[PDB]
């Protein structure tokens, strides 16, 4: 059968697998939005079809996010080696783990056939009220869609859980990886449920929750803490799998593995308690803005630490050894990109100047350098490194060096000058902008169609 | 005349002879709606006592614009000509206090 | 760490000791079904997390991450003029709320504020005193500080009296120049 | 008592009361945009302040989460309805400072520009007089 | 006042309010220490 | 124990550390009782730290302001440069 | 039996049908239409045109082409 | 084991083939970007229109 298999390494494939589908949507969409954005006037949307563009960055967002990185990363590699690492046969719960694929699949289909239905319009993918429930019913298509993918990643998280029960072996820090991020997403879903209800109500029930003497500030804090739990469940799994390709391919053991555990750990508890350095320019008081600033920059110490105990791990390493292989050089770009990615975060950490860069091109870099360039190589090596384990073929991606070389360059020539319209500055969320920032913009646009064409060469 | 004399009396006085700064009750705060909805309501009891046509609930209409942005004043002043704003319900027929 | 079972573990007394986790550790645990194997995989959990130099690192920065988180939602809670848990403010027009007026002054000096409000020459090179004087009284006149602040700040010099046109720039330079012009009043 | 309601002694005497004054700026668009205009940044009717004087900026939105943005004056507040927040500034050079709306309000978010012209004291009060 | 073209502007530009002067230096002042951080990490990314 | 290599805490201090588990406890308590302490005692008190006048001078600052003041330097650095907006032209 | 060992012991051991793989490109090749079809019908929808004409919606010199 | 265009590629040495790779894209990227934009002259590029904005930069001291 292929539906009804229950095999835990046959569902990892079909994660991985529906990534990349969705994943072409995903890119198609991105494509659109620096096509328009190469000059200044009208190049593929209409100005009376600018609703349209709206709904390209929202379904970008949000099918990047939780519909390719999160199924990839937290359900592809996840599903196919986490029982292998635990010497158990399969995965605890057989059943659930074919229901959460196939609910993942139906919430895609309902969110691409309201694009092709309903009309198009777009509210970000953070879909902050008023505007949101406004709408009209492609949002409430969109809400289902979240709502429903909501139950396959908790669904999902349980049965990481229940591992703990059932392991036979050591819990390696990948393992320990894949749990705190099942607990953060026990812990930050159910808050997450609740407002998407409240949306819902407003939306569709004559609730009042976002209209006057009803402060709309209220979704933005329910909304963000889980909104930036969710940044680090999409990126714990790949630091989980950084560790082992590190040690796999340097041939090394794994050094400070506690405090990689414990690193792990904190990251997620103070991820869970800094959330509102999303909501810097709403106007909170100044003891929340100073707490919450501060507690933002700690994350960076455990963060460090993980960096730093990364790179001895590639020091010292044997020569004779080919370094050539696209996944030990993924592995080596990731902390390359992420400390780029991180210490912009840390800029922006600070309100004083986030006001300056809040809703502006330097915020979607940073997001970029850690999620698009960052996250996809990591997954990219993570199933690099289990090719011969997980048997694909008919690719060139092993050896070649022209595509890393490639994709490193031109993912660079996007996103770097993104940070420069950042202080010129470009807001986020448009698409038409003054003849003065054509030069930047161009040269990213320059940069989205290479890295298109180079995505051809693997075949 | 006292050096002191705008605290004294009354803390209302402090943006009566400096309409453009912050009130003392609501200077920690960035957000000003409390801030507006005090001043109409102070507004709303002057003219109980006074009139409409008094120069004291005059200026009152003035301070509470300082803080309140058109839009709200002009529906908030519809309710109370109504007689719905529930920031002007004589206390006698108000039902806070009722069924809880 | 001793590596023969024969030989035993110290512990303290209190709830938070090598007896008080051993007794909590094999709770849930399936693996330690007997004595023997027990004490070895309790052992083997200890050796590994407890005697590792820098899993201590992390300690402290929960500690202070929690004490800090703690005390910021009690201060809220406690004197924040805005957060309301009482009702009887609350059952009253804004007007009528004098219990909750008497949280607002002294909610907005905290000390640090007043102890670092005075380094913004550090961060403004024209007219970094422009909002020191106010007249009315809600808060404590403004005095520039004297020396940079502590850390990266290297662009400027260590001491302000060394800076040859910091004196220049101030808001009362500024004024002057501007006043003699009738350019306008500050 | 009328003293429960402060007001100055001056306007106790009969002294004019002020008014305010209320307009609308919207976006220049683009078939009506004249040879030296900057596109997309434009406005019909611009906001003129003084400079050198200190000036309260109370910011909210009406309908949904709009965010008044300054580049040049370091501003960038939420308009967010149900809050009207308070923001100071103290211009320093006279100018023009063009900025845009920077929270996605709907289908116009990128149509919405934000005009601030800074001239003297002088000027501006003149200004203000015969506008 | 107005973007430029082809303008790094790294930190802002242009400042026209004591605020907005403190936020370029703050920046400015910890630009140098990213750099530190970046370069002596990366440094150390060899065999 | 603050700032402490816990190798340190462990060969100097032996009885002190027998217990790792009670050592553990007291490093999270004693960190988590200065957040506290710091938020309470150093940003909260109110109507505190506003004596202007009694700025700090440490020894260093004396040492550079003599230096500067034996010489002519502190006094044309406190010299205002400019006061007057426009130069005249000839 | 020794051709079930393998998951997917078809394609493992490279004696796959090749449809299943041009199916797999052709539904992304779906997934990819629903991002460009939507912006032509509605493009049209409120303008006429399928896509527009690089700054067609602003002032044109005489000669632009 | 591989079609003729890596063969032909991959038998190059990498940093004779990496750099023209390099270049090649870039063009073609942008070649791709300036096909739907050929004779487009938008009036406000205009030398007219260049002196305008000058004059508004000059009263307004940008
Ligand atoms: C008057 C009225 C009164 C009231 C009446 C009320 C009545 C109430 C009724 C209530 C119940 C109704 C529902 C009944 C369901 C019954 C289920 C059941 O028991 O089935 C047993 C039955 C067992 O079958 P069998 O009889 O033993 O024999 C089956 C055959 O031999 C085949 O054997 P097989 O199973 O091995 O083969 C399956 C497989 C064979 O494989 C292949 O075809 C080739 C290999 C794969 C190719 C690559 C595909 C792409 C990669 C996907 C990766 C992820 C896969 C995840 C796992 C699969 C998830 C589907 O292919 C498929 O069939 C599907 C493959 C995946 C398709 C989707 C891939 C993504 C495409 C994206 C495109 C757009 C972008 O299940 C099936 O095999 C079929 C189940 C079909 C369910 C369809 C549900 C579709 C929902 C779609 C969305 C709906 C909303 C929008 C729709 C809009 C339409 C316009
Ligand atoms: C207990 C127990 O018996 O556990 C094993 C026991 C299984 O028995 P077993 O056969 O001994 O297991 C073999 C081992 O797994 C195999 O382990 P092994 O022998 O390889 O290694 C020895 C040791 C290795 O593990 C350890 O020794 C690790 C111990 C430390 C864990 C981290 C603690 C939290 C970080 C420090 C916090 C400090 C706060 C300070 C505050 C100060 C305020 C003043 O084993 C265990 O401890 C295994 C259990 C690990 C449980 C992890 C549960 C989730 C941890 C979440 C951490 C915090 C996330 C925060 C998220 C954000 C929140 C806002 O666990 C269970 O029964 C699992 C139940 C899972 C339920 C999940 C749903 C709960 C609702
Ligand atoms: C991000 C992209 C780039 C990524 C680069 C990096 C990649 C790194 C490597 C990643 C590797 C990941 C792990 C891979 C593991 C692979 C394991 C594997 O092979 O499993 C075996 C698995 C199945 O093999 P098997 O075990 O032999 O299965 C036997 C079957 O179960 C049984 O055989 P059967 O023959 O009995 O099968 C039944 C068959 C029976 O099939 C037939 O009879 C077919 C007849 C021919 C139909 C052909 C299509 C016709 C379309 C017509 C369209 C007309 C349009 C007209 C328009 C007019 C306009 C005016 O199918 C069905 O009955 C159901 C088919 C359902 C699925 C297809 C759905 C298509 C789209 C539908 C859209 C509908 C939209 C509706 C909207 C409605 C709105 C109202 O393989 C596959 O399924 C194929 C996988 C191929 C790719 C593998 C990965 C290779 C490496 C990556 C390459 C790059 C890919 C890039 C993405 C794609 C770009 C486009
Ligand atoms: C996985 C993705 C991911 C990751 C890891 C992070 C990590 C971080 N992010 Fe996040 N962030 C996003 C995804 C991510 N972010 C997204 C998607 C948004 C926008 C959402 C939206 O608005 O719609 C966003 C927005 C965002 C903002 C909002 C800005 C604005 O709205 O204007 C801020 C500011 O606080 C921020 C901060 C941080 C910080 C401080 C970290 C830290 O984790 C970084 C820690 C890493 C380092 C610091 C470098 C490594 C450490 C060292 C090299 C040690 C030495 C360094 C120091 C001592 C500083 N992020
Ligand atoms: C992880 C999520 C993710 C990923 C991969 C990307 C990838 C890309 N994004 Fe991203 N983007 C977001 C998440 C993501 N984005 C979010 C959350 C926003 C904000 C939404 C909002 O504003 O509301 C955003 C916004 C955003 C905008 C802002 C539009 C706007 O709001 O004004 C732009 C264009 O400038 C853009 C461009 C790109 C480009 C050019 C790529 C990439 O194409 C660059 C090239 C890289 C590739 C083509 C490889 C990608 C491959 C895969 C993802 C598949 C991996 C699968 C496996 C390895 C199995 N993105
Ligand atoms: C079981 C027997 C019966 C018990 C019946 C109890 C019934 C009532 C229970 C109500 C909820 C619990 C709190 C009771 C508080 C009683 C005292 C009281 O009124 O407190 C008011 C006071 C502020 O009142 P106002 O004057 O209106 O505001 C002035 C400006 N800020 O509020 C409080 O102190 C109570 C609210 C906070 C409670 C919790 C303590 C605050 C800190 C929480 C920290 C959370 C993080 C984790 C902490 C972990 C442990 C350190
Ligand atoms: C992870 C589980 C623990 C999470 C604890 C988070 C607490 C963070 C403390 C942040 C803080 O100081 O709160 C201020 C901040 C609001 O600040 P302002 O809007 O400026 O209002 C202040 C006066 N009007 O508080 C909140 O938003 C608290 C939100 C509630 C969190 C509840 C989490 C429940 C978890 C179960
Ligand atoms: C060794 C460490 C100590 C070295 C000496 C430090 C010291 O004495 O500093 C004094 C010096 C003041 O000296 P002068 O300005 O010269 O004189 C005062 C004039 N009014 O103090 C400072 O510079 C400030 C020190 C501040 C420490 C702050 C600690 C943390 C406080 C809480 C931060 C925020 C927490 C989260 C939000 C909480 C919201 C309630
Ligand atoms: C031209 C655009 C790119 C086409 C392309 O590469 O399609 C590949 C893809 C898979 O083909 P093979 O990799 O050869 O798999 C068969 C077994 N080896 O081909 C197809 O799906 C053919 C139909 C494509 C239709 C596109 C519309
Ligand atoms: Cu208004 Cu955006
Ligand atoms: O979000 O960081
Ligand atoms: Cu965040
Ligand atoms: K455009
Ligand atoms: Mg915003």
């Amino acid at each position: 059968f292929y539906i009804l298999v229950n095999n835990n390494k046959r569902i990892g494939i079909y994660y991985i697998k529906l990534s990349i589908i969705i994943g072409i949507l995903g890119i198609v969409l991105s494509y659109i939005i620096r096509v328009e954005l190469y000059n200044s006037g009208n190049r593929i949307i209409k100005y009376d079809n600018v609703n349209y563009y709206n709904m390209v960055i929202t379904l970008h967002g949000l099918l990047m996010i939780f519909y390719i990185i999160m199924p990839g990363l937290y359900g592809g590699i996840p599903l196919y080696i986490l029982p292998i690492l635990s010497v158990i046969t399969d995965i605890v719960l057989p059943r659930i783990n074919n229901i959460s694929i196939i609910i993942v699949l139906i919430s895609y289909i309902v969110v691409i056939n309201s694009i092709v239905i309903e009309y198009n319009i777009g509210t970000g993918w953070t879909l902050y009220p008023p505007l949101s429930i406004i709408g009209t019913v492609i949002v409430n298509m969109i809400l289902y869609g979240l709502i429903i993918i909501g139950i396959s990643s908790i669904i999902s998280a349980i049965n990481f859980m229940n591992i703990l029960i059932v392991i036979d072996g050591i819990i390696y820090v990948y393992i320990w990886s894949i749990i705190i991020t099942s607990v953060l997403l026990i812990i930050s879903l159910p808050i997450l449920n609740g407002i998407l209800l409240m949306i819902l109500s407003d939306i569709y029930f004559n609730s009042i929750y976002f209209i006057l003497n009803g402060d709309v500030v209220l979704y933005q804090h329910l909304f963000w803490y889980f909104g930036h739990p969710e940044v680090y469940i999409l990126i714990l799994p790949a630091f989980g799998i950084i560790s082992i390709i590190l040690s796999v391919l340097n041939n090394k053991i794994i050094f400070g593995m506690k405090s990689m555990i414990l690193a792990i750990i904190m990251i997620s508890i103070l991820g869970s308690i800094v959330w509102a350095h999303h909501i810097y320019t709403v106007g909170l008081e100044l003891d929340t803005k100073i707490y919450f600033n501060n507690l933002t920059l700690i994350i960076s110490i455990p963060t460090g630490n993980k960096i730093y105990n990364w790179i001895i791990l590639y020091i010292g390493s044997y020569n004779i050894l080919y370094n050539g292989y696209q996944s030990l050089i993924f592995s080596i770009m990731f902390i390359i990109i992420f400390i780029i990615g991180g210490i912009t975060g840390i800029i922006i950490s600070i309100d004083i100047i986030d006001i300056g860069l809040h809703d502006t091109y330097y915020i979607v870099s940073h997001f970029h350098y850690i999620l698009s360039i960052g996250a996809v190589i990591s997954l990219l090596a993570g199933i690099l490194l289990l090719k011969d384990i997980i048997g694909y073929y008919n690719v060139i991606i092993k050896i070649n060096k022209y595509f890393g070389l490639l994709l490193f360059i031109n993912i660079n020539i996007i996103f770097t000058p993104q940070f420069i319209i950042g202080f010129n500055v470009m807001p986020r969320r448009i698409l038409e902008y003054s003849d003065n920032i054509i030069v930047w913009n161009l040269i990213s646009s320059i940069g989205s169609i290479s890295t298109i064409l180079i995505l051809l060469s693997i075949f | 005349e006292s050096a002191d004399a705008l605290f004294v009396g009354t803390l209302d006085r402090l943006t009566a002879e400096h309409p453009h700064t912050d009130d003392p009750r609501f200077a920690f705060q960035s957000n000003q709606w409390n801030n507006c909805e005090l001043r109409f309501t102070q507004f709303c009891r002057c003219t109980r006592e006074l009139g409409e046509d008094d120069p004291r609930c005059k200026y009152q209409y003035y301070r509470a614009q300082t803080v309140c942005h058109e839009f709200l004043l002009e529906d908030w002043m519809e309710h109370r000509h109504r007689g719905t704003c529930d920031l002007d319900i004589m206390p006698d027929r108000q039902v806070i206090h009722m069924r809880g | 760490p001793p590596t023969r079972l024969s030989t035993p573990l110290y512990s303290e007394g209190g709830a938070f000791t090598v007896n008080w986790w051993r007794n909590r550790y094999g709770l849930y645990s399936r693996r330690q079904t007997d004595p023997m194997l027990a004490e070895f995989l309790f052992r083997q959990q200890v050796k590994e997390w407890f005697y590792d130099v820098p899993s201590y690192n992390y300690a402290a920065l929960v500690g202070l991450a929690l004490g800090i988180l703690v005390a910021v939602i009690w201060r809220h809670f406690l004197f924040n003029p805005d957060v309301y848990v009482r009702r009887q403010e609350l059952r009253k027009m804004w007007p009528d709320r004098h219990r909750q007026f008497a949280y607002a002054v002294p909610y907005l000096n905290p000390q640090l504020k007043n102890l670092l409000l005075p380094y913004k020459n550090s961060f403004i090179d024209n007219e970094p005193d422009y909002a020191d004087y106010n007249p009315v009284g809600l808060r404590p006149q403004r005095v520039m500080a004297i020396r940079r602040i502590p850390g990266f700040f290297w662009a400027i010099p260590q001491y302000f009296f060394e800076d040859p046109l910091y004196t220049s720039c101030s808001t009362k330079n500024m004024q002057t120049i501007y006043k003699k012009l009738g350019y306008s009043e500050l | 008592s009328p003293e429960d309601y402060p007001t100055p002694q001056k306007y106790l005497e009969g002294a004019p009361i002020p008014s305010w004054y209320s307009f609308q700026s919207n976006l220049v668009g683009d078939m009506d945009l004249k040879p030296g205009m900057a596109r997309m940044l434009e406005v019909d009717k611009r906001l003129t302040v003084p400079t050198r004087t200190h000036i309260r900026f109370l910011i909210t939105g009406a309908d949904v989460i709009h965010s008044w943005s300054v580049p040049s004056l370091g501003i960038k507040c939420d308009a967010t309805p149900g809050r009207l927040v308070k923001i100071n500034t103290f211009i320093q050079r006279e100018g023009v400072f063009y900025g845009q709306c920077s929270e996605l309000c709907g289908t116009l978010h990128a149509f919405m520009p934000i005009v601030v012209e800074a001239v003297s004291p002088e000027a501006f009060a003149a200004h203000a007089k015969k506008w | 006042d107005i973007p430029w073209p082809a303008r790094t502007d790294w930190g802002g530009h242009d400042p026209a309010t004591p605020f907005a002067e403190l936020m370029i230096n703050t920046h400015s002042m910890f630009w140098p220490v990213a750099i530190f951080i970046y370069v002596s990490a990366i440094y150390m990314v060899k065999k | 124990s603050i700032f402490t290599p816990m190798d340190w805490m462990f060969y100097y201090f032996p009885n002190y550390s027998r217990d790792k588990v009670a050592l553990m406890a007291r490093q999270i308590k004693i960190h988590f009782a200065i957040g506290f302490a710091l938020v309470f005692l150093v940003y909260h008190p109110p109507y505190k730290g506003a004596d202007y006048g009694n700025f700090h001078k440490s020894p260093l600052y004396w040492y550079k302001y003599n230096q500067l003041e034996r010489s002519g330097q502190l006094q044309e650095n406190l010299r205002i440069k400019r006061d007057w907006f426009y130069d005249e032209d000839p | 039996n020794l051709e079930d060992h393998f998951d997917l012991a078809e394609y493992m051991m490279k004696m796959h049908n090749p449809m299943s793989e041009y199916l797999y490109w052709i539904a992304g090749f779906v997934s990819g239409l629903h991002g460009i079809l939507p912006l032509l019908h509605s493009n049209y929808y409120f303008s006429g045109m399928f896509l527009p004409r690089d700054n067609d919606n602003t002032q044109l010199c005489d000669d632009s082409w | 084991d591989f079609p003729w265009r890596w063969g032909f590629v991959a038998e190059k040495p990498f940093w004779v083939g990496a750099p023209i790779l390099v270049l090649g894209v870039l063009c073609l990227g942008h070649i791709i970007q300036t096909m739907g934009q050929i004779g487009v002259r938008p009036k406000r590029y205009t030398p007219e229109w260049v002196e305008a904005t000058k004059e508004r930069e000059r009263a307004e001291n940008t």
